[PDB]
RNA sequence: CCCAUAGUAGGCCUAAAAGCAGCCACCAAUUAAGAAAGCGUUCAAGCUCAACACAAAAAUCCCAAACAUAUA
RNA sequence: ACCUCGAUGUUGGAUCAGGACAUCCCGAUGGUGCAGCCGCUAUUAAAGGUUCGUUUGUUCAACGAUUAAAGUCCUACGUGAU
């Protein structure tokens, strides 16, 4: 086969290369869209691929149907008027509108699901970047899971996923994995994961994972950017987006070594700072009396950074960094 | 249809009227059978030797204090050379008879706790019980004398 | 009596009988106990019916049954009354119908524990 | 290698002759792999099918995930999928020649080992992941320890031996009583009314 | 010997354990 | 309530008990581990 | 029997328990070494749910069976004992049996109920002939009661 | 409730119901659930006498009643 | 309701038949018949 | 509640493995490490010491200490400051016999512990089996 | 069903990892307790356990009526 | 390729609708990541109801405005001796 380097190819492009060259001609969205299939796993990443390839099949429509015309048409006098080619394209068009009413029951249930997250107030922040940036090592790496395996491969990752991990500030923050993106292909190949990338739209924070070695890296933000506005993420998300310098051994902003460890520390220093500066979480000192159950509430309604007690009065001055919400509700129980 | 079918398949009638005829059948018994008709000897030993030598023998109930409450009360008891002690009754029936205890047998029932020595501390020991309002003292057999409760306070006093 | 008859099993709750009046959504299937608490001869009636020869003598046969759901019957057909024919199930004894020399005569099985509360 | 090995899709060398589907390799007992060897649990296979590489897949994870690799090693007993399966285009009508080969299975007949585990282990300890692996093979399957396999053996064997139905489809089969080899098999002469198909009834005497 | 049945029920609970292991 | 074929217990709370002619596994400190067959 | 006796007097509520008379099994068991009374009395296998006169004597005041590990019935026996209670409940051989404390219920006769009357749904749809819904009478649990009739019996209608 | 006393004399039989009665009512968690309230396990038929802080007094002959009877009238009285 | 699909007994999805003990009694008869049959033929 | 710590009699404030953990149920830092630092003084200093707090519902501390721990007495005994990596096969250091009684003579003493066996040999099993888990071998 | 003290928070490991993140050993006290089989803990703590003690659903309207006990 | 080619008239729409429930709404109930409002899921329930328009023959589909909802189907792709 031929692998033409271009996002998409014509339909009378493919006919004239395939009768030219006599093998099979494949671009970038046909081979993207073919490991995105073997690679997909879950319910829900086969559905995407599948709307995905929507347009793949609507193309070679003509060539996957060729062995069924069987010569019937125009001369037998009864049936629905839909011809053959009409009502292909009717199967195709009904079982695109199926995969969407299925996207559509998805996209309920991943709402479903953030229900909880977004009710307990966990700050969420969205890795997001280039294809084979090192978005799940850096995540391992931050959360310290083990069963994150990241692979050598491209697009590696195609579910949206969440992992815990701790702040130096021992606040407990949700780092959501993500498909990467990659540059020269339709856009509507990864629009066709909005379904569960609508995770990233909900996050509180987002973190661009640059591959600085790479050389290629400008072009990399550029099509990371234009995949997100794409995407229709919010303005004011997008704008406090972070970023991250990764693979920084190879070789204003934090330059990290997710393999190595190298930077983590520090990037953990500003992911504290731009979670309390994004979800509203006010760092203040709260003095409570040592009784009640406050302290116990405090801790458990919110990160208690530390405790500074003073026996004589029999109180505590507690810093603290609590949410808005948790800050009135302490109020409201607590006069 | 295949001879090797993804499902069960139909049987022509008389391989059916076969398969049915040639059902295993069980014995049937006639009358049904259902209707018709180491540590052990080592703690042996250590039973004997404890009723040989101790003197004085009492038991009670501690089952109803926590273990830092038994802790104490054991460290209470060593503070006398008196030595609390724990046996099943499943092979405490037995030694009853075997030593020739007839008067002991309705005395060792549910939980029981052996107070054995041979200088007697019971004084002091009922005077810990006192300011535990429960835990009674439950009657014994000193040197092959049986005493109740009324015997062993008459014996401290 | 046959507001009194009996069935064998759960025939009360499980045993249907279906009809239908013929007009759309006219088909009614009620229960065994339903519909001898609304008519209580339908039971045996819809029995001997369906027992009787599938033929045009059966409604005849049919006026010649005479069914009455309690003790009451008619004087004439009293009268007319010649013989009666024996009950096909025997009812069983209740403990209280059973007198003390056949309760005496049962050998007691085993002997209970004296310190049991029963 | 403690941990079960990676089974191939289809054999390197693909096979290019389509060949029949000779059911016979499903149906009947199994005379291989009957015995244990180096193992003394197994997941053993009381009816015929054939094993996709999806089953394949799903006995490896199933059974390297819940295994214990320091005390407990398992093996296959059943080869890769070597038996090619063809399948025609959708759509197509009758005809036309056999179709292309499509996937690779391996025939599995009844009374057969599939997969054999070993080690310092118990038969508790697995039974329960052999199960759920035998609950979702193709077939009839029970996991099954060398001592409960005699077990099943030798209770198969008492009850052919005090069976009070002075008939059995053995006597019957083979002395072609009642002219019943008109209905039967040749093969039930050997099935002794113990298969029928792919199945095989384990309570049939 | 009570050191033999102590060793007897240390070596009962870890077959416990380990038949456990999976319930 | 959910309707499972198959019936089991989840924590040590729940219980079995035939009603209305079908078993279910009722639980009080974990409602949702309610089954019906 | 014992029975337990609860008096309320002025503030004071005391209760003890009475040892009343208790009934002894009949003399000379027709068959001696039969390990549970049915198979003792030779009744393994001649006895229905109208039998209340041997029900009964399986039976607490109230109408609830009385275990095993008192009664001595085998298993079997035990599971064909309740059966045939609830049976003769159903059917109403036990009126002095009765639920300890009601509006008026409609009076519908039964005898055989294996189910409870309340928990069996309506056969609407009875299947065809080959797979038809029927309706269970008596108990499986019976079915090797001696049968004097050459048709076996019919659980199920 | 206030005070339990339970009496008994072991060397007459028929005192398992209320030995059994004592090992469970003071038992450490019974007895935390109201250290207040005063256990006296005095010995010398055998009798529980219960008296409750409104002043009402349960008096259980365990000569034959079992163990799990006497608690569950014992029980039912604390709830009142 | 009730429907077997196409003709009864001769398709994949034939009506069930089930032996009765009549069927069962006759086929024993003529099994007992022809085994007196087999010792007749032995000598 | 029982609180349960191993912490070093030389370092009184550690920060997070007292701080947080203390602070859950209520305490005063000041006046636990005050104590602490009281015991060190009765003691000698630079040693880990179990403690047994219990943080009364009254919430006033009754502190409750008493002999080193186990591994690290062993360790210093034998001349070790970090423990073997297999521990099975891998040794540091050697104990005798009278070394392991020498130290077992002031070892059951503890309430807390309940080291309290009348016979030296309850003891001088326990001890020796601590050792044989540690990489240190029971000479003799 | 009852019940649970404790060498010690076994070492290394790691910020700490304490039966429970991983590796090595897996001894040992109390009559009786795995250097811990599942929860839970950042880590602890708290929970247990082991140990003592005593089956299904589709579209006109279900589909003979019924029946468990009289001798093959 | 089993009935029908000495005819079983054809896709949609109008009209009238019959039926199933695998329920879209209205009824009752369990769970919930059920604080409330919205919801999601499941059991039971088929008595009643389940809109009007632009484009396109559209059955469908996109769009506008509504609704408590604008249900999935079968009925000769119900219904051309209407
Ligand atoms: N040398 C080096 N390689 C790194 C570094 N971070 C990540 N990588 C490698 O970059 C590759 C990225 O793998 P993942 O992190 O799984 O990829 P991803 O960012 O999730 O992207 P997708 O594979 O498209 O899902 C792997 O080969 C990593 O080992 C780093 O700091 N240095
Ligand atoms: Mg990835
Ligand atoms: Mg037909
Ligand atoms: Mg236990
Ligand atoms: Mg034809
Ligand atoms: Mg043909
Ligand atoms: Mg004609
Ligand atoms: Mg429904
Ligand atoms: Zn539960
Ligand atoms: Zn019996």
């Amino acid at each position: 086969c031929v692998f033409l380097n271009v996002e998409r190819m014509a339909a009378p492009t493919k006919k004239e290369l395939e009768a030219a060259w006599g093998v099979e001609v494949f671009d970038r969205f046909t081979v993207v869209l073919h490991i995105f299939r073997c690679n997909a796993r879950t319910k829900e990443a086969r559905l995407q691929v599948a709307l995905a390839e929507m347009p793949l099949h609507r193309s070679n429509l003509k060539r996957d149907v060729a062995h069924l015309y069987r010569g019937v048409g125009s001369r037998y006098i009864m049936g629905s008027g839909e011809s053959f080619m009409q009502l292909q394209q009717r199967l195709l068009r009904e079982k695109e509108a199926k995969i969407r009413k299925a996207l559509d029951r998805l996209r309920k249930k991943r709402h479903l699901l953030r229900r909880q997250r977004t009710r307990r107030e966990f700050p969420v922040i969205s890795v997001v970047g280039y294809t084979n940036c090192g978005k799940t090592t850096l995540i391992k790496a931050l959360t310290g899971d083990a069963a994150i395996q990241p692979r050598d491969q491209l697009f590696a990752t195609l579910d949206v996923t969440a992992h815990a991990g701790t702040l130096p500030s021992r606040m407990t923050v949700l780092y959501v994995d993500t498909i990467g993106f990659l540059s020269q292909l339709p856009h509507g190949l990864i629009e066709s994961f909005s379904a569960t990338l609508e995770d990233v739209a909900h996050s509180d924070l987002i973190l661009h994972v640059r591959d600085v070695s790479h050389p290629e890296a400008e072009l990399q933000k550029c099509s990371v950017l234009s995949t997100l506005r794409g995407l229709q993420l919010p303005a004011p998300l997008l704008d406090s987006m972070v970023e991250v310098h990764n693979k920084v051994d190879l070789v204003n902003v934090v330059p990290v070594s997710a393999l190595r460890g190298h930077g983590l520390q520090e990037l953990k220093a500003e992911l504290d700072a731009a979670v309390l500066k994004a979800t509203g979480r006010q760092i203040l000192t709260l003095r409570v009396r040592l009784a009640g159950a406050q302290l116990s509430w405090l801790y458990k309604e919110a990160t208690v950074q530390e405790v500074d007690v003073i026996p004589e009065d029999g109180a505590a001055d507690v810093r603290v960094i609590i949410s808005n919400s948790a800050y009135g509700k302490f109020r409201k129980l607590f006069p | 249809s295949k001879a090797v079918t993804r499902h069960r398949r139909v049987m022509h009638f008389q391989r059916q009227k076969l398969m049915a005829v040639t059902e295993y059948i069980p014995p049937k018994p006639a009358i049904h059978p259902s209707c018709l008709p180491g540590l052990i000897r080592l703690l042996r030993r250590e039973i004997a030797a404890v009723f040989q030598d101790n003197r004085m023998i009492a038991v009670c109930q501690n089952v109803a204090l926590s273990a830092e409450d038994k802790l104490l009360m054991r460290h209470q008891l060593r503070k006398h050379k008196i030595l609390m002690k724990v046996f099943p009754n499943q092979v405490l029936k037995p030694f009853l008879e075997d030593s020739k205890y007839q008067n002991l047998l309705p005395l060792f029932v549910g939980h029981n706790m052996l107070l054995v020595s041979e200088e007697p501390k019971v004084k002091e020991m009922v005077r810990i019980l006192r300011t535990v309002p429960f835990l009674p003292l439950l009657g014994g057999c000193i040197d092959d004398t049986i005493l109740s409760r009324q015997g062993f306070i008459n014996y401290s006093k | 009596n046959t507001r009194h008859i009996a069935f064998s099993g759960n025939k009360w709750e499980q045993k249907v009988y279906s009809s239908h009046t013929g007009y759309p959504g006219g088909f009614r299937q009620v229960t065994a106990a339903q519909l001898h608490l609304r008519d209580p001869v339908a039971i045996v009636k819809l029995a001997i019916y369906g027992m009787l020869p599938k033929n045009l003598h059966r409604r005849t046969m049919m006026e010649r049954l005479h069914l009455f759901p309690d003790e009451y019957i008619p004087e004439d057909i009293l009268k007319n009354l010649v013989e009666e024919l024996p009950q096909p199930r025997k009812i069983p004894k209740r403990l209280d119908e059973y007198t003390q020399e056949e309760i005496d005569a049962f050998p007691r099985l085993w002997t209970p524990p004296e310190d049991y509360r029963l | 290698k403690p941990k079960l090995r990676f089974i191939e899709r289809a054999p390197l060398v693909p096979k290019v002759r389509r060949e029949p589907k000779n059911l016979s390799d499903i149906r009947g007992p199994s005379t291989e792999a009957t015995e244990f060897t180096e193992g003394n649990f197994a997941i053993l296979a009381l009816g015929g099918g054939y094993l996709h590489w999806g089953h394949f897949e799903m006995m490896r994870l199933t059974i390297n995930r819940s295994m214990d690799p320091k005390n407990m090693f398992a093996i296959w007993r059943v080869p890769a999928p070597f038996k090619p399966i063809t399948r025609k285009s959708v759509g197509h009508r009758m005809g036309g020649g056999k179709g292309a080969i499509d996937h690779y299975v391996t025939p599995v007949k009844a009374g057969r080992l599939v997969v054999e585990m070993g080690g310092r282990c118990e038969f508790e300890e697995v039974q329960g992941f052999l199960d759920q692996v035998a609950h979702k093979l193709p077939f009839a399957a029970k996991a099954v320890s060398r001592g409960t396999l005699e077990k099943m053996r030798k209770d198969q064997e008492e009850r052919e031996r005090n069976n009070q139905n002075p008939w059995t489809f053995e006597r019957i089969a083979t002395a072609n009583m009642l002219g019943i080899r008109k209905v039967l098999s040749p093969y039930d002469l050997t099935h002794k009314g113990k298969y029928w198909g792919k199945f095989y009834m384990p309570k049939r005497v | 010997s009570r050191e033999y049945w102590r060793r007897l029920r240390k070596q009962n609970i870890w077959r416990h354990n380990r038949l456990s292991k999976n319930k | 309530f959910k309707n499972k074929t198959v019936l089991k217990k989840r924590c040590k709370d729940c219980y079995l008990v035939k009603r209305r002619g079908r078993w279910y596994v009722y639980c009080k400190t974990h409602p949702r581990h309610k089954q019906r067959q | 029997f014992r029975e337990v006796v609860e008096t309320q007097e002025g503030k004071t509520t005391i209760i003890e328990g009475r040892i009343t008379a208790t009934p002894k099994e009949s003399p000379n068991p027709p068959n001696p070494s039969g390990q549970c009374p049915i198979c003792r009395w030779n009744l393994k296998h001649k006895y229905n749910y109208d039998d209340v006169l041997l029900l009964s004597q399986f039976i607490r005041p109230h109408g609830g069976m009385l275990p095993r590990k008192i009664t001595g019935l085998c298993q079997e026996e035990h599971r064909k004992i309740e059966e045939c209670v609830k049976m003769a409940h159903r059917a109403g051989l036990l009126p002095n049996h009765r639920p300890r404390l009601p509006k008026s219920k409609p009076q519908l006769n039964r005898y055989l109920t294996r189910w409870a009357p309340g928990s069996v749904k309506p056969i609407y749809k009875k299947g065809p002939r080959w797979n038809r819904v029927r309706m269970p009478v008596g108990s499986p649990l019976l079915r090797d009661n001696v049968c004097y009739s050459r048709t076996p019996w019919k659980l199920y209608h | 409730v206030k005070q339990v006393r339970v009496q008994f004399c072991p060397f007459e039989k028929n005192v398992e119901s209320t030995r059994t009665f004592l090992q469970t009512v003071s038992s450490e968690k019974v007895r935390s659930t109201n250290l207040n309230c005063s256990v006296i396990a005095d010995v010398r038929e055998p009798c529980v006498d219960v008296l409750f802080g409104d002043g009402h007094r349960l008096i259980m002959r365990g000569a034959h009643l079992t163990a799990l009877e006497m608690l569950t009238a014992f029980a039912s009285h604390i709830r009142a | 309701r009730g429907r077997i699909p196409g003709r009864q007994w001769i398709g994949k999805h034939r009506r069930p038949r089930f032996v009765s003990l009549r069927a069962k009694q006759n086929m024993i008869r003529r099994l007992e018949i022809e085994a007196e049959n087999h010792y007749w033929l032995s000598m | 509640g029982v609180i349960r710590a191993i912490v070093r009699a030389g370092l009184a404030m550690p920060g997070p493995p007292l701080g947080p953990v203390l602070g859950q149920r209520g305490v005063s830092i000041n006046q636990f490490c005050k104590e602490f630092n009281e015991r060190t003084k009765d003691i000698k200093e630079g040693i880990p010491l179990p403690t047994k707090i219990l943080v009364k519902p009254d919430r006033t501390f009754e502190i409750k200490i008493g002999q080193p721990t186990v591994s690290y007495f062993l360790k210093a005994a034998a001349g070790i400051e970090k423990g073997a990596r297999q521990t099975g096969k891998e040794v540091a250091g050697l104990v005798t016999l009278k070394h392991v009684y020498e130290i077992a003579r002031i070892k059951a003493q503890d309430e807390a512990f309940a080291l309290q066996d009348v016979p030296l040999s309850s003891v001088v099993r326990s001890i020796i089996g601590s050792a044989r888990s540690l990489g240190i071998r029971v000479v003799k």
